[PDB]
């Protein structure tokens, strides 16, 4: 789960940046 | 009236576009346009992700099996329409980087297929997201 959580977070942040941009 | 799973199979699995009806074609256009912006705006961050998985693959190849478990786990923990499109965009980048940079072969039909099955449950949200960004 170590490596998994770091990459999920990078991905989750891309979603946050997307919502902020388009709202 | 429409089926998202083929639309994703066209976008990701190079399925012939002629399998789509009018709605599914319109949906494809919206997904293509939305994901291209995500790929452009966040080109740097995706590469950091893609470059990371590359050094952690035993064969030094892009393999969707590596990123398979990560995406499905990410979606359940985080179910926003945006997190889905980031996955499709990341996956789309891996597919071409796979095609353009892999010196060896990789079998990930099953991996990718499972991923597209996940995106299709959340199709209702995807259509909403891509449709809004059409404006």
């Amino acid at each position: 789960d170590a490596s998994t959580k770091k990459l999920s977070e990078c991905l989750k942040r891309i979603g946050d940046e997307l919502d902020s941009n388009m709202e | 009236n429409y089926n998202i799973e083929k639309v994703l199979n066209v976008y990701l699995r190079d399925l012939r576009i002629e399998s789509l009806n009018n709605n599914e074609l319109e949906i494809l256009i919206m997904i293509r346009e939305c994901c291209e912006v995500i790929k452009k705006d966040y080109k740097t961050e995706f590469n950091e992700i893609c470059n990371f998985i590359l050094q952690n693959n035993v064969k030094s190849c892009y393999d969707i099996n590596d990123v398979k478990n990560i995406i499905i786990e990410t979606i359940n923990s985080d179910f926003r329409p945006s997190v889905i499109l980031a996955s499709i965009s990341l996956l789309s980048i891996i597919i071409k980087k796979k095609k353009d940079e892999n010196n060896e072969v990789v079998d990930d039909d099953l991996a990718l297929n499972e991923l597209i099955n996940k995106f299709s449950s959340y199709q209702k949200d995807i259509i909403s997201f891509v449709e809004k960004n059409k404006k």
